[PDB]
């Protein structure tokens, strides 16, 4: 089994995913502003 | 509670830079190595050591923030902490908060 | 690669912000990379990157007053001073609750 | 006459290994090699006692000089002093003399001895200096070997339910 | 279990890279 540690593993992964969801959506909004012109 | 850390760090960095001159002088020797340093060819076998080592160990924020990349990273981590701690990151917590 | 790219970008930001055409006013002594086969290429890149960070950091903190921008963002966004937003809600309470 | 130019490349390999601490020979023609498959520093580099030439001297010191150089300039990342050392001893191999070939055995041994003393002096000044090896070994003994019994009593009383 | 989160992380890495490549393509063509 994977070692347990004081730092929350799933919390770190979840925060990474949320930060990757902000970058994606901001990039999509920028591309929409770029394409429509 | 999270903002106290950033406030302390930024105050320390401001005090550190206040006493620091602008522009740094870089000196070098005559570098007579020539053929003792060229190492021409495909490459050396020392490339393996660069990959073997790891640089994931950086902490203690000594002497405040020293690189703009850490300056941005600190605030990104702070914002991620604010979102995660609040009841908006999980689906169960967000659904219960919305109902309440 | 990251160090080279970021050193160049940071110097470009400094020049475009403070308006300097080149860093003559600072009158600093600099050493250029003598050759691609030199042994101190990594050291030279590290030194240049540290110089660029030093300049851009001092610009942001001392010149652009970033520390106060952090408190301003705290106040405006997270209500570290809630008096003004409380007045705002009180003044437009009837409107905000409408569809 | 032919042996001088035939042996010069071997001395160039030794020069690169001694001064900067890097391995040049892609083919198996040197008494120092690497092991990419290994996963620990002390055993990635190994010596080949069978391939040590007769005309080389203080080989067991060359190996240590090169290993400590690799360790310093790739793990501790102390590039400043490594560069200063490189300049200092290149000014002896290539300016005072014309390379390892143009050096009598007595002077070559003396040069290697000086490099060895300097390198181990700096290795001590880092490892037992800035790193404080003894303090961390003491802390290892303090925590792993149960010495600070109060801390462990606190852990057990606090975690008696967890 | 966390394998699934890692898989989604890498999927979003690829999607972000694709979006950036789309930006570069669009800018190159407009120039």
């Amino acid at each position: 089994n994977i070692a347990t540690t004081t730092k929350s593993r799933e919390e770190e992964l979840n925060k990474r995913i949320v930060n990757y969801k902000i970058q994606l959506k901001l990039m999509k909004n920028f591309l929409q502003e770029l394409i429509d012109r | 509670h999270n903002f106290e850390e950033i406030k302390n760090l930024i105050h320390t960095t401001a005090t550190n830079l206040a006493t620091s001159e602008l522009g740094s002088d870089i000196n070098d020797e005559g570098d007579n190595i020539f053929n003792g340093s060229l190492i021409r060819g495909t490459f050396n076998n020392n490339s393996i050591f660069d990959s073997k080592v790891h640089k994931h160990r950086t902490t203690t924020y000594v002497e405040g923030i020293s690189t703009v990349e850490q300056l941005i990273q600190k605030f990104l981590d702070y914002s991620s902490t604010l979102l995660n701690d609040s009841l908006l990151t999980r689906e169960e917590s967000l659904r219960q908060l919305r109902k309440m | 690669q990251s160090k080279i790219l970021n050193t160049g970008k940071y110097l470009n930001i400094f020049k475009r912000c403070t308006g300097l055409h080149n860093f003559e006013s600072l009158k600093e002594k600099l050493t250029t990379i003598t050759s691609l086969a030199a042994p101190d290429l990594e050291l030279k890149i590290d030194e240049f990157y540290h110089r660029a960070n030093k300049m851009l950091m001092k610009l942001l903190f001392d010149g652009y007053n970033f520390p106060s921008v952090v408190n301003i963002f705290q106040r405006l966004f997270l209500f570290a001073d809630s008096f003004q937003i409380d007045n705002f809600i009180d003044s437009t309470f009837s409107e905000l609750k409408r569809g | 006459t032919a042996f001088t130019e035939v042996v010069k490349p071997y001395y160039n390999i030794v020069e690169h290994w001694i001064v900067k601490g890097e391995l040049i020979d892609n083919n198996n023609e040197f008494f120092i090699i690497f092991d990419q498959e290994q996963n620990e520093f002390n055993s990635i580099i190994k010596l080949l006692p069978k391939k040590i030439p007769a005309f080389i001297k203080s080989s067991d010191k060359i190996f240590q000089i090169g290993k400590t150089l690799i360790f310093l300039n790739k793990y501790c990342r102390e590039l400043k002093w490594v560069n200063q050392y490189n300049v200092k001893y290149s000014a002896i191999l290539f300016n005072n003399h014309q390379g390892l070939a143009s050096m009598t055995t007595n002077e070559m041994i003396k040069l290697i001895d000086s490099q060895y003393n300097e390198i181990l002096t700096f290795l001590t000044q880092i490892i037992q200096g800035n790193n404080k090896l003894f303090t961390h070994v003491y802390n290892f003994k303090r925590f792993y070997f149960m010495e600070t019994n109060d801390f462990i009593d606190a852990i057990m009383v606090k975690g008696k339910d967890v």
